[PDB]
């Protein structure tokens, strides 16, 4: 167990996204996107771990078509992301992203966000884009009751996280307070913007 | 002064926050928002004595697994909550929550708390469960897990109707006091 870097799970070159991510998202969107609490409700832990163990052996994405509780997939996705050796936004850009979201001027904040994203290795930008597009849909389904702020409170610890492997108790509590605002900005970027990274080639 | 630290843990959306608010304010929260971390308080009068009950709310999402342990230190009792109408949340009690607190607080008591019992008669709810060929958790099933996992007691309630709400906390108060060994022997400690 343990997982490696994000890039260690990409096979296709365009866009550079892990199959595991692609499949979870497709399934979640497949089931309609109308279940209350998507990503807020935990799937069955035993199930999430068993699906994960199959996968991590040689990176064989299992069929999710028959997993009935859709939350177990939401959980399986976040679990995959949250356990990479380095967060989706990478260690190197952790602060950058945080301070670009704290810029009180909306525009300049939006501008520094574009700059930071463009800094990420391609795999993370593509994978991140895919996710922002996915979540913007989730946030747009009334039934989910999961608005941008909710998603931001649940995904912030996952794709933003920390600037180091093991933060100390204080610095940790600090990052957590800052993560949400970062996810908010990312979600506020136009779909057009995110979509350009989705073209094959 | 004698303060009682109670930390509530459990899957997201089971109703941790709702029971803390309904109890302390007699008002049921309408909003649908995830809890990062919070802590309320109340002075209770049991045995004719003034007791301060420090309540600690936490995030059930696995995403907060590293930040949650920060509220454990000095805990006198844990309320491990699951929704009686969410079989998976009941499942994660033995597969995750009990393992977690006993790994951080080996000496701290904890009560199994079944929440949202009023939903056992919700037309929509029951049908969504059967749709997946599932059913709600019965008091008897929970009481068994309670014993198996060495919980002090099993209690359930509806934060909506407050049915069994006050009682949950009463038992949670007794669990931290009633024992013969000093209150200290049950208080959690870091590392
Ligand atoms: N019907 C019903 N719904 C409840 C009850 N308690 C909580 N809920 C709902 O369950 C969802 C999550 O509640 P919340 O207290 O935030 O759970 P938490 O994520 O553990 O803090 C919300 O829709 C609450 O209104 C209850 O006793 N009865
Ligand atoms: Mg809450």
């Amino acid at each position: 167990i343990g997982e490696g870097m994000l890039a260690d799970f990409v096979s296709q070159t365009s866009p550079m996204i892990p199959s595991i991510v692609v499949h979870c998202v497709n399934e979640i969107e497949q089931r309609g996107l109308t279940e209350t609490g998507l990503y807020r409700i935990s799937g069955c832990d035993r199930t999430v771990k068993e699906l994960k163990e199959k996968f991590l052996r040689v990176k064989t994405v299992p069929l999710l078509s028959k997993v009935d509780d859709i939350h177990a997939i939401c959980s399986l996705l976040k679990d995959f992301l949250r356990n990479l050796k380095e967060p989706l936004l990478t260690f190197r850009l952790n602060r950058a992203f945080m301070e670009a979201a704290e810029i009180t001027d909306e525009d300049n904040s939006i501008a520094a966000m574009y700059q930071a994203v463009g800094e990420l290795p391609q795999a993370n930008r593509d994978t991140l884009a895919f996710l922002m597009i996915h979540l913007q849909r989730v946030a747009q389904s009334p039934h989910t009751k999961m608005d941008v702020a909710n998603l931001a409170k649940v995904f912030g610890p996952t794709i933003v996280a920390h600037a180091v492997p093991n933060p100390d108790p204080v610095t940790m509590s600090q990052d957590i307070k800052r993560q949400p605002k970062v996810v908010e900005r990312l979600l506020s970027l136009p779909l057009e913007y995110w979509s350009q990274f989705m073209m094959v080639e | 002064m004698q303060t009682i630290k109670c930390v509530v843990v459990g899957d997201g959306a089971v109703g941790k926050t709702c029971l803390l608010i309904s109890y302390t304010t007699n008002k049921f929260p309408s909003e649908y928002v995830p809890t990062v971390f919070d802590n309320y308080a109340v002075t209770v009068m049991i045995g004719g004595e003034p007791y301060t009950l420090g309540l600690f709310d936490t995030a059930g999402q696995e995403d907060y697994d590293r930040l949650r342990p920060l509220s454990y230190p000095q805990t006198d009792v844990f309320l491990v909550c699951f929704s009686v109408v969410s079989p998976s949340s009941f499942e994660n009690v033995k597969e995750k929550w009990v393992p977690e607190i006993t790994h951080h607080c080996p000496k701290t008591p904890f009560l199994l708390v079944g929440t949202q019992i009023d939903l056992r008669d919700d037309p929509s709810t029951i049908e969504k469960l059967a749709k997946n060929k599932q059913k709600p958790i019965t008091p008897e099933t929970a009481e068994k897990l309670a014993r198996d996992l060495k919980a002090v007691k099993y209690v359930e309630c509806s934060a909506l109707t407050q049915k069994g709400l006050k009682n949950v906390f009463d038992e949670a108060i007794l669990a931290a006091l009633e024992p013969p060994e000093p209150k200290k022997s049950r208080r959690c400690v870091l590392l």
